[PDB]
């Protein structure tokens, strides 16, 4: 029922789950085992959480590594100028060493402050795709999953997190021939759903996505207008179901 | 990148610098202790215009300037063209080439083969700024590659659209190319149809985000001063 | 050498600066090629009665783009000459990997899909469809049935016309209309041109000039005078790479945005209120 | 005026209020502020049959 | 915390003032008073960078 649920957004009918539920089925756990492969094979997948550790790791170690700098003093060891001067240049060296040091700190500081923008921009983004994608699903085109969204599953990652997408593609092609309308005896038939589509001898409505055709009926079309209205517009005697229901 | 295993990709060293041929100084025709030389134009060399000293290329320009004005500067007030003591007209100066360097080569956990580019400089001049493959490109000359036609994706970008690759050439080289940006497919429209799919299929992907970073606090006097009192 | 004993600024610097080139060009990917294949104009033209002619590429020109595309090329002043003398003091400028005519080639792409496609193209295969039942299911997108397009296709048809004509007019008669891209190169040159600039200041110094301090001075007050121009002129390019880090971070959130725009507004069609402009999409 | 109709959001293309494009749903004392009207069903007198 | 952060950094910005960065006063119309203009000026030079 969630994937009847998931269907329904996605301009597909209920019942087209049910119709191919073990194909469904057993080719979401061909794509989970696909995806457990190429977590398996691929140890370059997770680029952006290794980078995170890379750059918090590249920071500290090139702020501990400037401690070791003059920045134009005598030394970086402090007992040096205090063992080896007299005050008055001794004072001048300490300015040195103290500004030097505050300014790498201050620039280490800006660093992390503007990697934590960046940062707190991408976790608002996953907050988002958590808020729109697993409380929900995503009516805006590419942001989970290429395709119609289905679902998405958060998995926990080391300063971060990561998104099982399951998208819906169609695949199998096919070539029919349309009308924006079909006037039978002067009315012509807008389709309530569906667009028309002819074999070349009968005339289907038939969903966007995929193919289901339907004979036309007055069930599944809607009269607002005549002939002349409608441009591009053929003729097909549209069938009435209760027909039938009248010789009953 | 201080490490003992460099991985595929392209990778900035140190740069290059044109220098000068000759030393060119220009007095009027009394001077000082030190005395004029001829003119190079078209070609790196020092100059000298006066004490107006320096390293360019001068040029063969023609220039119009006020009998007075001896120099000329830019709109950043950098000194581009002069007035030669010995020739009254104007010489346009221009410093030599350089750029970066660009290192394009598979990892050496692959191979060991290395082409070198040289960003926004001409190949004309940049192998005795040794080559063998040689590929100029707009965004910079090219050295250890061979240019291929067959357009497939980016492998190692470059610049300009042209990416280079490692492949068997017949053996195996470094090759660049220009980048294919996918295939081509001509949808031919007709109002009379449509075109809906039969058979529907079901994937998954995956998307990485990051979510946090380390946290850190710094103390002030155990860093900037390390245990002095009188430090802090 | 006496830049080394200030250590390992130089190479953060570069790594910044790097970290920002690459990103300009993963900017520039993650927006225009959205697409996996370059799909290419059909021969059959009648669009429904509209007229797509000059958003898609002009076949006449040496560099197939469209023509709007010219005059926004043609619109924006730019630094050409203003590139030697940044040149000459270190500064270079790398050139997009994605040149403008792959631009263009990626643009006629996502036109020939969302033409004779939809929105079918983003996710798997481009297929053909008309425009009336493709603008009357955008039409039922925004909460009015089909049939009033098939009623007044001609007239909504001469509309998107007269709308693509003003466009074109507004676009050939007003240059200052594309005021944020002239704000991001004016923005640039402004920022070089004070970095160059910066070199004349004395920073309380005897002179701004190396070798006026280093030809003459005995050693040790030399040494004291151009850590004086050290100091001054690294604080003027710590300040600039910082700037441009910030302007980093707003070029990336406004690159973020237009995909986000392709691909919602492009690429499908956005319920979102004013998203897409004013009015429904 | 006189004719009540079923109006889409955008266009003003009004239609006579029929079975086919309105749904029932409860009586017709708790709702605020409404209206009578003959409720028209084009299905209706096709079945005299 | 906009407020205090506007407020918590113009008063941060106004005890600097008090900070000798190393030179001999925090008033600089003390140091040109008590000493000639030569080292003067680099005290003032302290304290201005
Ligand atoms: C839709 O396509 C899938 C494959 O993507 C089809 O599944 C295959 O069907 C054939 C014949 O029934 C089997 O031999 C294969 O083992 C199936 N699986 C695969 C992975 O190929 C499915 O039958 C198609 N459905 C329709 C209605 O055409
Ligand atoms: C679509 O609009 C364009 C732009 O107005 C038309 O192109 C012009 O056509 C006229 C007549 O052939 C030429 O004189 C102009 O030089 C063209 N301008 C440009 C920019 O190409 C085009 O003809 C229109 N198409 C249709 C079918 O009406
Ligand atoms: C609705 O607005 C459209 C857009 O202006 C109107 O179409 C124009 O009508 C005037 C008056 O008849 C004509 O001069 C213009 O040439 C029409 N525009 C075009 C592009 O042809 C339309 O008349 C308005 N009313 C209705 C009922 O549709
Ligand atoms: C079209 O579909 C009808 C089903 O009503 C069938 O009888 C006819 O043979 C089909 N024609 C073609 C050309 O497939
Ligand atoms: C359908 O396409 C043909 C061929 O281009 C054209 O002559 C005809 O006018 C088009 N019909 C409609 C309704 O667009
Ligand atoms: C549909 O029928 C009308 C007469 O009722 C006729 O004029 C018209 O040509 C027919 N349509 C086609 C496509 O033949
Ligand atoms: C390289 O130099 C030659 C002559 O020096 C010139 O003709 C050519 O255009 C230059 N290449 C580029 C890409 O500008």
């Amino acid at each position: 029922m969630q994937m009847a649920y998931r269907f329904n957004g996605i301009g597909v009918t209920q019942n087209v789950l049910y119709e191919n539920q073990k194909l469904i089925a057993n080719q979401f756990n061909s794509a989970i085992g696909k995806i457990q492969d190429s977590l398996s094979s691929t140890a370059s997948a997770l680029g952006k959480l290794q980078d995170v550790v890379n750059h918090n790791a590249q920071a500290l170690n090139t702020l501990v590594k400037q401690l070791s700098s003059k920045f134009g003093a005598i030394s970086s060891v402090l007992n040096d100028i205090f063992s080896r001067l007299d005050k008055v240049e001794a004072e001048v060296q300490i300015d040195r060493l103290i500004t030097g040091r505050l300014q790498s700190l201050q620039t280490y500081v800006t660093q992390q402050l503007i990697r934590a923008a960046e940062i707190r921009a991408s976790a608002n983004l996953a907050a988002t795709k958590m808020s729109e994608c697993v409380l929900g699903q995503s009516k805006r085109v590419d942001f989970c999953g290429k395709g119609y969204h289905l679902m998405s599953f958060p998995q926990s990652a080391p300063h971060g997190v990561v998104f099982l997408h399951v998208t819906y593609v169609p695949a199998q092609e096919k070539n029919f021939t349309t009308a924006p309308a079909i006037c039978h005896d002067g009315k012509a038939h807008f389709p309530r759903e569906g667009v028309f589509v002819s074999n070349g001898t009968h005339w289907f409505v038939t969903q966007r996505n995929f193919y289901e055709p339907q004979i036309i009926t007055t069930d599944n079309t809607f009269v607002s207008g005549n002939c002349d209205v409608v441009i591009g517009i053929v003729n097909n005697t549209v069938y009435d179901p209760l027909q039938p229901e009248l010789d009953s | 990148l201080k490490s003992f295993t460099v991985e595929k990709g392209i990778y900035q060293t140190s740069n290059f610098r044109v220098q000068p041929t000759e030393s060119i100084v220009r007095f009027p025709n009394v001077c000082g202790p030190k005395k004029s030389t001829n003119l190079v134009k078209n070609k790196c060399v020092n100059f000298n215009f006066n004490g107006l000293k320096g390293t360019g290329v001068l040029t063969e320009s023609n220039k119009k300037f006020l009998p007075f004005q001896q120099f000329g500067r830019d709109i950043a007030d950098t000194t581009d063209a002069v007035r030669d003591p010995q020739t009254l007209e104007i010489l346009d100066i221009t410093p030599c080439s350089f750029g970066g360097v660009s290192v394009i080569t598979p990892g050496t956990n692959t191979s060991n083969q290395v082409a070198v580019l040289y960003q926004g400089v001409n190949c004309t001049e940049v192998p005795v700024a040794t080559g063998s493959n040689v590929f100029q490109t707009r965004a910079g000359c090219l050295i250890g590659a061979e240019y291929v036609n067959n357009s497939y994706e980016c492998d190692i970008p470059i610049g300009a659209g042209i990416c280079a690759s490692y492949q068997t050439q017949h053996s195996q080289s470094i090759i660049a190319y220009t980048m294919s940006l996918g295939a081509e497919n001509s949808v031919a429209y007709s109002n009379n149809s449509i075109a809906i799919p039969t058979n529907f299929t079901i994937s998954v992907t995956t998307e990485i985000l990051p979510v946090s970073m380390t946290k850190t606090s710094v103390d002030c006097t155990m860093y900037i001063c390390g245990d002095s009192t009188e430090c802090s | 050498n006496l830049l080394l004993q200030y250590g390992s600024f130089c190479t953060q610097l570069k790594r910044a600066l790097t970290g920002i080139a690459v990103e300009q060009d993963k900017n520039t990917q993650e927006v225009f090629a959205q697409v996996k294949q370059i799909y290419k104009t059909p021969p059959i033209k009648y669009f429904g009665g509209f007229n797509f002619s000059q958003i898609l590429p002009d076949p006449s020109k040496p560099s197939k783009r469209s023509f709007i595309e010219d005059l926004l090329f043609n619109k924006v002043t730019l630094a050409d000459d203003l590139i030697c003398a940044q040149k000459f003091k270190g500064l270079t400028v790398l050139p997009p990997l994605l040149t403008d005519e792959m631009i263009a080639q990626y643009t006629s792409a996502l036109l020939a899909g969302t033409i004779t496609s939809g929105w079918t193209f983003g996710a798997g295969a481009a297929l053909q469809i008309p425009f009336a039942m493709q603008m009357a299911y955008r039409f039922n997108g925004i909460g009015v049935t089909q049939n009033v397009l098939y009623e007044n296709q001609k007239l909504i048809a001469n509309q998107f016309n007269s709308a693509i004509g003003k466009i074109q007019d507004s676009l050939s008669s007003t240059a200052s209309a594309l005021g944020k891209l002239q704000d991001v190169v004016n923005h640039n040159a402004q920022a070089l041109n004070t970095l160059v600039k910066q070199l004349s200041s004395k920073f309380g110094a005897i002179s701004s000039v190396l070798n006026d301090i280093f030809s003459r001075l005995d050693k040790v007050e030399a040494e004291v005078q151009i850590d004086r121009l050290i100091t001054g002129r690294l604080q003027s390019l710590q300040t600039y790479v910082t700037q441009q880090l910030i302007r980093a971070a707003e070029i990336r959130a406004s690159a973020n945005l237009a995909a986000t725009k392709m691909s919602e507004c492009v690429l499908g069609q956005s319920k979102r209120v004013d998203f897409c402009g004013k009015g429904y999409h």
